[PDB]
RNA sequence: GAAAUUGUUGAAAGGGAAGGGCAUUUGAUCAGACA
RNA sequence: GGAAUACUGCCAGCUGGGACUGAGGACUGCGACGUAAGUCAAGGAUGCUGGCAUAAUGGUUAUAUGCCGCCCGUCUUGAAACACGGACCAAGGAGUCUAACGUCUAUGCGAGUGUUUGGGUGUAAAACCCAUACGCGUAAUGAAAGUGAACGUAGGUUGGGGCCUCGCAAGAGGUGCACAAUCGACCGAUCCUGAUGUCUUCGGAUGGAUUUGAGUAAGAGCAUAGCUGUUGGGACCCGAAAG
RNA sequence: AAAUAUGUAAGAAGUCCUUGUUACUUAAUUGAACGUGGACAUUUGAAUGAAGAGCUUUUAGUGGGCCAUUUUUGGUAAGCAGAACUGGCGAUGCGGGAUGAACCGAACGUAGAGUUAAGGUGCCGGAAUACACGCUCAUCAGACACCACAAAAGGUGUUAG
RNA sequence: GCCCUGAAAAUGGAUGGCGCUCAAGCGUGUUACCUAUACUCUACCGUCAGGGUUGAUAUGAUGCCCUGACGAGUAGGCAGG
RNA sequence: GUGGCCUAUCGAUCCUUUAGUCCCUCGGAAUUUGAGGCUAGAGGUGCCAGAAAAGUUACCACAGGGAUAACUGGCUUGUG
């Protein structure tokens, strides 16, 4: 009788896609990227900046 | 007094209210214009083939 | 606004009540409008169907047309339904011990079923015996044979009958219809 | 007045092409067409007997007569609002074998060869055309090939 | 009945259902069959082919009874017995119980042969028979009496 | 005049026929007339049939 | 063009629907150019509008897909039994995205709430209109319209 | 004993027409529930 | 060389203020929080509290203010028109009936159908009852003389609802009315072939033909009633110059 | 020798293996046409869509049109005359162009809230006498598509090249 | 490029008016803001479509109820009043 | 090879006339003339889907038309 919306009723939320409480408990949404050091070529660098 | 002579406006947009219509497809068309002694034979060789059948 | 694909409030086309006011009519109608709601058998939704028909939507059924229905291989010794008149005919000499179910018997039609052995049921006693329509075989009359189908579609070359009140040799039979007077067709 | 003759606006529809006059090649004659083939009407200007309307150049149809020097077509013409069916009696000169569907026999063999082919060992044959697909990514190497700077130009007569 | 005409439903509307334009005029068209050839014709000439001209020849003082004679087919041959007696002689299919059928009582002429009779002798009373019908009816063991 | 596919009609109206109209409102009292003439003419006649 | 709008389910102004890239269907964008906007959606861009706006045409009528049962009594005989097993196969377009596709109702989309960013629409994304293809910016105007 | 039209009395408005639609102020007037 | 920040994007991160809405009316569904019992923001508002109980809210009406509003009807591509009718009010004022018909629908009976020209009868223009005919239908086709509808389960083929068998189902097989397409058979007309027999010119068997018919091939019609449409009638209403 | 338009095809009424009928056809069981039986199921033969598809009867009004973009004929030209495709007006209100049958936006059951289109935000008049870089001074400045007009030729006016 | 000369019509007069000069003019760029019977959500009326429900002991199975979509209109057609 | 290398070169009903078939009818029954039918052409309608047709009105009439001319006004400006 009366549509309610996810992403703000958090009971609706929950009754479809019930990954959402493991999502929120372990903070997904923030979740940090591993380190690299890989840095470009002599080659691309200067075709950058080449007029 | 003059009038108009002749026009195609509005007539396409008629012709698409109900119409274009693909022809209907029937299995085993009318033999009208087929050669006259290509049918008298055929009409012999589905009788020959028809007591075959039937007496087989 | 709406770029519609199709005409809006468009009526389905088909009948969904008898046309009649026939009381009884109605209490078949009612029958088999439970029936087939509740049995999703497909005779019973034919048969609802078939009882909101006009009367040239159902032509009547001979016992002859029956009787050559009971012929077919493995048909003998099923039930005949006919949803409309089922008419006598004399042509036929001898007839077999089905039962037949119709909505209507003219005097001369029942009297042959009966005399054969056999016997004629309304739709409802129908219904109790074959609530899913067990063991039956529907007869549909002819629509075509109808005197005014022969005027359908008149135009030259079409073959089809005029509409005309006085047939002979002074009635449309001179120019138009001979080559000696114009043309032909 | 008007004029709406037989072949009236066939000024260069039924000309012959440039030196290309003369006699019909024999190949014309030998090839045989039987009923239920398809074909293309293009009309030969060269043979005057057996030659279709102006309408049926360039029309494809479907073969339903075979006579002694020619053969009958069924083509759709739309008329108004519906379509209806003609049929034309066309002299072999302004016939010849359609390829719109010759091509499809060939995919037809194919499909029944490969079908067969991985009947014993492979599910999913996947038989059916796929149009062009987006391009999957890829690497593009330098080594030899730096790209080139461009700028536009400025503007000159040079008349 | 009035009340449930369109004359009702008009009532109102200026036109009366006959249009603006138009209009609804006495006779726009000729009175009759006025114009049948001339800006009727295409409506003559689709829907009543052969209806200008003249075909066969002429009969002075026609009289219809010379050309009474009604047709009767052999499948409907037996009703012309009452119901309580055809069982009896379908039954007691011989000779010399033959029933006897006069088709002229019966308000017929000719006897046409169509469907197909039981394997009954009769014997059939007529003033005109066509050649299949003669057939049939002895095929089966009956005979035809000429009458008049 | 002419129109959509129907029969031709000879409907013979062109004189003045509403001058020569006959409605028979008269046939149930005619009837009474003869049943009363009847009876009148069989009391005349004696016992004659 | 009117044609090709209806064979995409576009009937009215604020309409949106899912296209799968093929060579078939690039010409078809194309006719239509100057009277839709389109792009290259995003996951959340694809989400939020599957839960807000989701609705399923279910015997030729529009039902909100509020509850899993729904999406498995309709999709299950391809393997999708959830809203995110549908949004899985819209996002990555698989073996049944024309089932799953077709399945979802054409979105009903609303005005955008900071409006168009430009005085003029009907001209070119690239020369400062709203219609084309405006690749990965039509998130933005989805977001806005949703 | 209706209407057009008119007299008297009472109320109201009126800077080159009058009349109308949506909304509310002011004046006059009025039904409904007091369970 | 190590960071910061800007820009763009993401979060099933948190939280404050404002506006509109409260449809439904026992329970049933999907979930959440809980060891449990149970609870909940989970298939649509409840809890607490005050004033007044009458012209206070509200309705009606007149007026005032803001914005908006050209005279209706008619012909017309186009009317507020410097296009036509209309000063005002009351009453009257225009698709009717009839003969014969097309389509459709309802009803009775059905290879038949129609009692009402007339007779019988009567509580007397009603109601009730009835013989013989006649109309239409049940045979067509030819200008006519005339002839006149089954080789066959009243044919074969393709598609067909329903029913039958097997099967959990999906399906497969069987039978297939109506209807659609097509090839045949039958009857009449036309054009050919011309047997046994002869008032020697009659008779027309048998077998054919890119010919033709408003035909046959287990009948559907008859009667009454209604809307709509047709024709003749004053014929939707009013109107000529004439004869 | 284009562009735009335009014909046909993308399977079950299909493909393949074997062999039955005939008065047609072949030197010839050669071919043609139509069939019996067997093998191949709906990734069954590209994409997208499909308020279902097919079919029949009957009858109203109409048969003076006009306008806009593009193509285009006659004419010096015309709010002129005549064609081509499409969209409109006529038959249509609503927001915008002061005003207007046709232009722009958008098409209408009765209401509430939110957001926009075209067009606008000094005052009339709801909304920045906002921000930013330049140009212009007219003793007849200029000011927004359809649209309600201005040219050839000139100025050590001023600006940039 | 802008401005100026070229540039003459008859009632008084119209960037819509007032008026405006580092504009409230012209070219161009960036934002905020205003409001349609259009779009989004909700209620109500009607229309159409797909469905549920005869089991008595309570009245409309042409009844009651569930679900979705839709609503411009002259000439004209049909339906319910 | 079923007329002209191809794209034009032509004509209904009623009536008349000719050829064919020597067939069908003249209705109380026959013979012979005559007449009427069946099939195929010709005689023509050029306003060419095909009425048989001279003027005048300054003595004039009616139904209408701004669907349409003789004044202004409006658009255009060749010409002036
Ligand atoms: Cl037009
Ligand atoms: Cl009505
Ligand atoms: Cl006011
Ligand atoms: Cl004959
Ligand atoms: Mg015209
Ligand atoms: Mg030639
Ligand atoms: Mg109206
Ligand atoms: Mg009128
Ligand atoms: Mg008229
Ligand atoms: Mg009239
Ligand atoms: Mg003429
Ligand atoms: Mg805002
Ligand atoms: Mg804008
Ligand atoms: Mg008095
Ligand atoms: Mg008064
Ligand atoms: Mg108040
Ligand atoms: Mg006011
Ligand atoms: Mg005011
Ligand atoms: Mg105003
Ligand atoms: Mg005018
Ligand atoms: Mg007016
Ligand atoms: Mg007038
Ligand atoms: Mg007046
Ligand atoms: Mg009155
Ligand atoms: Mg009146
Ligand atoms: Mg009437
Ligand atoms: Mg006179
Ligand atoms: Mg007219
Ligand atoms: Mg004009
Ligand atoms: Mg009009
Ligand atoms: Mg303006
Ligand atoms: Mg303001
Ligand atoms: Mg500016
Ligand atoms: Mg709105
Ligand atoms: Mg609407
Ligand atoms: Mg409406
Ligand atoms: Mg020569
Ligand atoms: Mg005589
Ligand atoms: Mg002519
Ligand atoms: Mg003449
Ligand atoms: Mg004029
Ligand atoms: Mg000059």
């Amino acid at each position: 009788v009366l549509k309610k919306n996810p992403l703000k009723n958090k009971q609706v939320l929950l009754r479809l896609n019930p990954y959402a409480k493991v999502f929120a408990a372990e903070k997904l949404g923030s979740k940090k990227a591993e380190k690299t050091g890989t840095k470009p070529a002599a080659v691309f660098t200067e075709t950058l900046k080449h007029d | 007094a003059k009038s108009k002579n002749h026009t195609a406006h509005n007539q396409t947009r008629k012709a698409h209210r109900n119409g274009i219509k693909k022809p209907k497809t029937y299995k085993y068309p009318s033999l009208k214009g087929v050669d006259p002694k290509f049918r008298r034979n055929h009409k012999h060789a589905l009788h020959g083939t028809a007591k075959a059948l039937a007496a087989a | 606004g709406i770029d519609h694909t199709s005409k809006q409030h468009k009526r389905s086309g088909h009948r969904t009540a008898p046309k009649s006011d026939n009381v009884y009519l109605k209490l078949l109608v009612k029958l088999y409008t439970f029936l087939a709601r509740r049995t999703d058998a497909p005779f019973n939704k034919v048969v609802l169907k078939a009882l909101f028909l006009s009367k040239i939507n159902r032509p009547p059924v001979s016992v002859s047309r029956i009787a050559r229905a009971l012929k077919q291989e493995g048909a003998a010794n099923k039930t005949v339904v006919v949803v409309g008149t089922v008419t006598d005919d004399a042509r036929i000499f001898e007839f077999p011990k089905t039962t037949v179910a119709a909505l209507r018997f003219t005097a001369g039609a029942r009297a042959k079923i009966v005399k054969a052995g056999g016997e004629c049921i309304t739709l409802d006693q129908l219904a109790v015996r074959a609530p899913k329509g067990q063991n039956t075989l529907i007869l549909r009359g002819p629509r075509n044979s109808r005197e005014a189908v022969r005027h359908f579609g008149m135009g030259p070359h079409k073959g089809k009958a005029p509409r005309i009140l006085s047939t002979g040799r002074k009635f449309e039979r001179a120019r138009g219809r001979r080559r000696s007077k114009g043309f032909k067709v | 007045g008007k004029s709406h003759g037989y072949r009236s606006r066939t000024r260069y529809m039924f000309q012959r092409d440039f030196r290309k006059h003369g006699a019909v090649h024999l190949s014309t004659y030998l090839k045989v067409y039987k009923v239920g083939d398809i074909v293309d009407i293009k009309a030969n200007g060269s043979i005057q007997k057996g030659m279709p309307h102006k309408f049926y150049q360039g029309k494809t149809g479907v073969v339903y007569n075979v006579t002694k020097s020619s053969v009958g077509v069924i083509i759709n013409k739309m008329v108004g609002n519906r379509y209806l069916e003609k049929r034309l009696n066309l002299r072999v000169e302004h016939i010849k074998h359609s390829k719109c569907r010759q091509e499809f026999l060939e995919r037809v063999k194919a499909n029944a060869a490969k079908r067969a082919e991985a009947k014993a060992q492979g599910v999913a044959v996947q038989l059916k055309r796929q149009p062009a697909q987006p391009r999957e990514s890829r690497i593009v190497s330098t080594e030899g090939n730096v790209p080139q700077t461009l700028a536009p130009v400025p503007y000159e007569t040079f008349i | 009945p009035s009340r449930f005409t369109k004359t009702r439903k008009h009532r109102g509307h200026v036109s009366a259902g006959k249009g603006r334009i138009g209009k609804h005029r006495k006779h726009p068209g000729g009175r009759g069959m006025a114009g049948g050839q001339h800006h009727h014709r295409i409506n003559m000439d689709k829907y009543h082919p052969g209806y200008f001209g003249k075909v066969g020849m002429r009969y002075f003082h026609k009289q219809q009874a010379h050309f009474w004679k009604p047709v009767l087919n052999l499948d409907k041959l037996w009703t012309l017995i009452p119901e309580d007696k055809r069982d009896q002689y379908l039954k007691s299919a011989s000779k010399e119980t033959a029933p006897v059928i006069d088709t002229l009582a019966a308000g017929y002429g000719k006897i046409l042969g169509k469907g197909r009779i039981p394997n009954v002798p009769v014997i059939v009373k007529a003033r005109f028979v066509s050649k299949l019908a003669e057939e049939k009816i002895r095929a089966a063991g009956g005979v035809v009496e000429l009458i008049a | 005049a002419i129109s959509k596919n129907l029969p031709i009609l000879k409907n013979h109206f062109r004189k003045h026929w509403q001058e020569r109209v006959k409605v028979h409102f008269d046939q149930a009292g005619k009837k009474v007339s003869r049943r009363n003439a009847r009876a009148t003419r069989a009391a005349k006649i004696a016992p004659r049939p | 063009p009117r044609k090709v709008l209806q064979l995409l389910r576009l009937t009215r102004i604020n309409s949106g629907t899912f296209v799968k890239v093929t060579k078939a269907t690039l010409e078809l964008l194309k006719l239509i150019e100057p009277y839709v906007a389109y792009g290259y959606p995003s996951y959340s861009t694809i989400r939020q509008l599957v839960y807000k706006r989701g609705f399923g045409k279910i015997n030729k009528q529009r039902v909100p897909l509020s509850d899993n049962a729904i999406i498995e009594a309709n999709l299950g005989k391809y393997g999708i039994l959830s809203i995110d097993d549908l949004i899985h196969e819209i996002i990555t377009v698989g073996p049944h995205f024309k089932q799953a596709n077709n399945f979802l109702w054409p979105f009903k989309l609303s005005n955008p709430s900071g409006g168009w960013g430009v005085p003029r629409k009907f001209k070119h994304f690239i020369q400062g209109g709203s219609f084309g293809n405006r690749e990965e910016f039509i998130n933005k105007l989805v977001k806005s319209m949703n």
